[PDB]
């Protein structure tokens, strides 16, 4: 079975260079042209470039302008992408993909790896502050109240949020985080509950930020307004 | 080490 | 390089529908045109190559047609795994290029959002910042507009939003928007409002509070 596995992604400071790699199995690496594709968060697929099976030839997307270099090693059967002068919007998943096969009538980009995420940031690892989104008359509709937690100023992704240690799952919405201008992430998690429950039931969001070993259990109290 | 990516090789020529 | 345009940019459909998505190339690319499917958080999957050849392992409700500059992906009888994003891609010449993608989501009746607003917590205020959160819950279709107004002044550049994936059970979306001010600026103003525009609302809905209430 054809397999491609990217490695080397992670958090890197802007301006640095980063080399990611792709290891293969299930075919003869040296027989194939090899491609890289990138996908920025929430954006479309973007071809990066290709190197010929013997390494003699390469071609890049118009936007690369010499800043990324593909290389390969037909003895260890590894493909590389070296990304130089990194900037914040270089943050993307990078996929390696095999070139075509004329014998099997397989097109370029038939077989892909799972991707490796490159995150370009000057930020330091920081656990979030967890603030209540308190239920009030401003978050009620009919007989339901919305409440939540704001998980603010953490880096890097991801965080996880549960409610009441996983006992509360119905009506939960945990949103994608946003990256603030500070370079720290901010995420919200909300749940709708019966308004009648607010006087007797305790609502706690359990927040886990494993990169910083932060665990916060924030009780969300109602407001009288 | 036979070349299999004919499409790409043709474009490189 | 060769530009690939796709149409529509998004569409909603139901199980069993016939769906067509087009790709147009800015130059003749003969039959060197592929279609990809992508689900969230997964690598794309090759569906079609050489404009009309179905890839191994792909269900045959997918078919491709076209040659030269105009291409069509047809999904003859839409099934549950086919709610996804579709990309065309040309390999007629270097550099290889992709179209921008077409997202197919699940059709349902219009549902107006339930709108809720949350003032900043005393804990956050003590730290010198005020975040105000506006929640738009369980609406359809996905397109929605949030406007933040502070004492009737429209806010620009100080809010961010994100939207959940379509709910697997009720096919709705929800959206969260955060307005962030310094505590010093937050205390300069009284009325904090979120104004929501959506197809299910005959007039925009405003939720607001007064600082200190
Ligand atoms: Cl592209």
């Amino acid at each position: 079975e054809v397999q491609l596995v990217e490695s080397g992604g992670g958090v890197v400071q802007p301006g640095r260079s980063l080399r990611i790699s792709c290891a293969v199995s299930g075919f003869t690496f040296g027989s194939y042209a090899m491609h890289w594709v990138r996908q920025a968060p929430g954006k479309g697929l973007e071809w990066v470039g290709v190197m010929s099976s013997d390494g003699h030839n390469e071609y890049y997307a118009d936007s690369v302008k010499g800043r990324f270099t593909i290389s390969r090693d037909n003895s260890r059967n590894k493909l590389y992408l070296e990304m130089n002068n990194l900037r914040v919007d270089d943050t993307a998943v990078f996929y390696c993909a095999r070139g075509s096969d004329y014998v099997d009538d397989s097109p370029p980009l038939h077989y892909w790896g799972q991707g490796t995420l490159v995150t370009v940031s000057s930020a330091s690892t920081k656990g979030p502050s967890v603030f209540p989104l308190a239920p009030s008359s401003k978050s009620t509709s009919g007989g339901t109240a919305a409440l939540g937690c704001l998980v603010k100023d953490y880096f890097p992704e991801p965080v996880t949020v549960s409610w009441n240690s996983g006992a509360l799952t119905s009506g939960v919405h945990t949103f994608p985080a946003v990256l603030q201008s500070s370079g720290l992430y901010s995420l919200s998690s909300v749940v709708t509950v019966p308004s009648s429950s607010l006087g007797t039931q305790t609502y706690i969001c359990n927040v886990n930020h494993k990169p910083s070993n932060t665990k916060v259990d924030k009780r969300v109290e109602p407001k009288s307004c | 080490p036979s070349k299999r990516s004919f499409i790409e090789d043709l474009l490189f020529n | 390089d060769i530009q690939l345009t796709q149409s529509p940019s998004s569409l909603s459909a139901s199980i069993g529908d016939r769906v067509t998505i087009t790709c147009r190339a800015s130059q003749d690319i003969a039959n060197k045109l592929a279609w990809f499917q992508q689900a969230p958080g997964k690598a794309p999957k090759s569906l079609i190559y050489a404009a009309s050849r179905l890839q191994s392992g792909v269900p045959s409700q997918f078919s491709g047609s076209g040659s030269g500059t105009d291409f069509t992906l047809t999904i003859e009888s839409l099934q549950a795994g086919d709610f996804a994003t579709y990309f065309c891609q040309q390999y007629d010449s270097f550099p290889f290029t992709f179209g921008p993608g077409t997202k197919v989501d699940v059709k349902r009746t219009v549902a107006a959002p339930s709108v809720f607003i949350f003032p900043p917590s005393d804990e956050q205020l003590k730290s010198g910042t005020a975040s105000v959160v506006c929640l738009l819950n369980n609406f359809y279709p996905r397109e929605a507009k949030v406007q933040w107004k502070v004492d009737n002044a429209l806010q620009s550049g100080n809010s961010q939003e994100s939207v959940t994936e379509q709910d697997s059970k009720d096919s709705t979306y929800s959206l969260s928007s955060t307005l962030t001010l310094s505590k010093a600026d937050y205390e300069k103003h009284k009325v904090y409002a979120c104004e929501v525009t959506h197809q299910g609302l005959s007039s925009p809905v405003t939720k607001s509070f007064n600082r200190g209430e």
